[PDB]
């Protein structure tokens, strides 16, 4: 029943610092960047604005500020595959390090700088991906640039121990200077 | 330029006299603020008619002439035994915050 | 408003008469004030002003050479002059006030300063 | 909205308006000849629409004839010292245009007030609004306006027959602030579209020489380019007609 309405962003999460706010108050997605005075249980010098279980509203946010989404009908996080179209870009230059949520369930991943392998179909639609560091099979699929590898033996990476602890050695500290 | 005036006016003690104040339309027909000054020989320059309908606080009432178009005019009624002095106009030129003064009107009573 | 201007007299070109307009009765600091002078048989010459913001102006024959000054308190008020000419022959006066607005009402007793 | 505003603001309450998410065509107003002076500092009168700034600040008020000359970088004068102080490095363009045929009125238009006197000059772009009765003399006046103690604000009273010196000159000053993504920038032309000729195209972002031909590829609603197996541009969506 659309219990999740919107988000709240920002560094200091209150005044003295701008703080993005995406909200759907049953009218439109009223984006603001006003350095709000926030409430610890919700449900001033702005620099932007805009006004316009069977739902899976996936979202991805990153930094300026970008958003990707996809609104798929469903019927406990459903397996399967679905790409995310970039529906908005926001040139707000805000510095964010924390966020919250308005108010069903939601989930919070955390992106990482990881190489993938996308399978664009003929329509230009991503249909499948391969985590290029998930497991040896996947590193192989990634170095072959293929989604199938015929029997064989392929070389992928370079095992290399790392030096666990440093050490320093110098002669016996003798011949002290007669400052005494 | 200068708010030129006839150097001399005569009259009878008890009547009025109108001291003129003449300059071009470059100033007098561009602003709304003139300033009259009357000064006994030796006294400090004492203002007479600024905000032409108004005069300074304690000045007597026989003063308060007006301004007609291209000239100001102080209309002082009842020439007293004190009305002999020198007169100098003052206003703001139409350039670079310059202030222009008057040439001088001497009220010359008969002997 | 005891504005006793002093230091005036006959001087040849080159000197700097630090006129001391005592601000004993009225303030010269953080306020508006003006220096002027009248030639023998002449109206007044707007030579300098000083604002509350310390801003200053001079008329044409006095721009570049005339310079205003004052102690910080109501001690005194100066007016410094440079490269003096014969035209400048004009007894000095102080004009409590600032420009066409704020008319001049209070003056000094009159210092005789002949510039020739 | 700022230039064709019927209801302006005074000088002691000089305005400021941050504006975002614009294409800011300066040449439509610059080439309107409705201006008494278009004085640009830091930047050129033309050569602007090829600039992309973070935000612009549209101050809007009404001053007299000589006060327009007062308005300039690092100036000293009644308004500039006590109503609206420009810096010495002001990057922007002052727009002055007469309003005697609009704002002037018989008997005077006494709605506009300027700051009579104050103790100090303003910071660059400082907004002084305090209406504290001008203190002077030797005592805090406490409202009575004693000796040497007067009101800080003075009306204008625009009479229609006044000379240019007293005429209501409406002025708007724009400054160009640069921090952050540039959200306001001048427009960009777009020449006609030519096909079947080796042309040197420059589509909105990307450039290059080719032979543009009507295709049958179906992009997705949001995609713009198309690439080849070797990462070379192969299809471009016409950003005007999709
Ligand atoms: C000089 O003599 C003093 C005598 O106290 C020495 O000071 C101590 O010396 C002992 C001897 O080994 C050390 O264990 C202590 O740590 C010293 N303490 C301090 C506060 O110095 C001192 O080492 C001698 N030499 C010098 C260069 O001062
Ligand atoms: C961009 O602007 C052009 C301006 O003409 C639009 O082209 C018109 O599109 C309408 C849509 O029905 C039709 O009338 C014609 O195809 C075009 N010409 C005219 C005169 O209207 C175009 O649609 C706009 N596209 C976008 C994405 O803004
Ligand atoms: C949603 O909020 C915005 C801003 O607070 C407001 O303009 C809009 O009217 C609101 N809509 C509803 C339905 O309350
Ligand atoms: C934003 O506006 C508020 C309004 O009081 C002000 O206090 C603050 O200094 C402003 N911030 C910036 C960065 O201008
Ligand atoms: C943004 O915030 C982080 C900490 O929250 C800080 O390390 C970083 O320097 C900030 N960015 C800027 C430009 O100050
Ligand atoms: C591509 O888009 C068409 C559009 O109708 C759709 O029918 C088709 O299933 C999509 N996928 C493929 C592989 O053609």
């Amino acid at each position: 029943s659309n219990i999740i309405r919107g988000w709240i962003f920002g560094t200091t999460l209150d005044s003295k610092t701008q703080s993005l706010l995406i909200v759907n108050n049953a009218t439109n997605v009223v984006i603001k960047v006003c350095e709000f005075q926030f409430c610890n249980d919700p449900f001033n010098n702005c620099t932007f604005e805009y006004v316009s279980f069977k739902n899976l509203r996936e979202f991805v946010f990153k930094n300026y500020f970008k958003i990707y989404s996809k609104h798929t009908p469903i019927n406990d996080l459903p397996q399967g595959f679905s790409a995310l179209e970039p529906l908005v870009d926001l040139p707000i230059g805000i510095n964010i390090t924390r966020f919250q949520t308005l108010l069903a369930a939601y989930y919070v991943g955390y992106l990482q700088p990881r190489t993938f392998l996308l399978k664009y179909n003929e329509n230009g639609t991503i249909t499948d991906a391969v985590d290029c560091a998930l497991d040896p099979l996947s590193e192989t699929k990634c170095t072959l640039k293929s989604f199938t590898v015929e029997k064989g033996i392929y070389q992928t990476s370079n095992f290399r121990v790392q030096p666990t602890e440093s050490i320093v050695r110098f002669p016996n500290i003798t011949n002290l200077c007669p400052f005494g | 330029s200068a708010l030129t005036q006839p150097p001399s006016a005569s009259g009878s003690p008890g009547q009025s006299v109108t001291i003129s104040c003449t300059g071009t339309s470059s100033d007098v027909g561009g602003y709304k603020y003139v300033s009259w000054y009357q000064q006994h020989p030796g006294k400090a320059p004492k203002l007479m008619i600024y905000e032409v309908s108004k005069r300074p606080s304690g000045v007597p009432d026989r003063f308060s002439g007006s301004k007609s178009g291209n000239t100001a005019s102080l209309t002082v009624s009842g020439l007293q035994a004190e009305d002999e002095a020198d007169y100098y106009c003052s206003s703001y030129e139409g350039s670079n915050n310059f202030v222009v003064f008057g040439g001088g009107t001497k009220l010359t009573v008969l002997g | 408003v005891q504005l006793v201007e002093s230091g005036g007299g006959l001087i040849q070109p080159g000197g700097s008469l630090r006129l001391s307009c005592a601000a004993s009765g009225f303030t010269v600091s953080s306020n508006y004030m003006s220096w002027v002078r009248q030639a023998p048989g002449k109206g007044l010459e707007w030579v300098s002003v000083i604002y509350s913001g310390g801003s200053t102006y001079y008329a044409d024959s006095v721009k570049g050479r005339f310079t205003i000054s004052r102690d910080n308190s109501k001690n005194t008020l100066y007016l410094q002059m440079n490269s003096l000419r014969a035209e400048d022959t004009a007894v000095y006066y102080c004009a409590r006030g600032e420009g066409w607005e704020l008319p001049y009402d209070y003056w000094g007793q009159g210092t005789l300063v002949t510039v020739s | 909205e700022v230039f064709n505003a019927t209801r302006f603001a005074s000088v002691y309450a000089w305005n400021r308006k941050r504006i975002s998410n614009c294409v800011a065509d300066y040449s439509v107003l610059y080439n309107s000849a409705s201006f008494s002076t278009f004085k640009c500092y830091g930047v050129s009168p033309t050569k602007l629409n090829d600039l992309c700034f973070t935000n612009v600040y549209a101050d809007s008020f009404v001053i007299r004839g000589d006060e327009v000359r007062q308005i300039a970088p690092g100036q000293t004068g009644k308004i500039a010292d006590y109503n609206y102080k420009l810096p010495d490095d002001f990057t922007g363009c002052v727009i002055a245009w007469n309003s005697n045929n609009l704002d002037s009125k018989v008997g005077g238009n006494y709605n506009y007030l300027y700051r009579l006197f104050r103790k100090s000059n303003l910071k660059p772009f400082e907004r002084d609004i305090s209406t504290e009765i001008y203190q002077a003399g030797s005592t805090p006046c406490n409202g009575v306006e004693g000796f040497n103690c007067y009101f800080p604000l003075q009306s204008y009273g625009f009479q229609p027959t006044n000379g240019v010196g007293y005429q209501p000159y409406r002025v708007v000053v724009l400054s160009f602030e640069l921090l952050a993504p540039a959200t306001v920038c001048g427009p960009k032309k777009s020449t006609n579209l030519v096909k079947n000729k080796c042309v040197n195209f420059n589509f909105n972002g990307l450039t290059g020489t080719g032979v543009l031909t009507e295709s049958n590829k179906k992009f997705l609603p949001f995609q713009q380019f198309g690439r080849d197996i070797a990462d070379t541009t192969d299809a471009v969506r016409d950003p005007q007609t999709l």
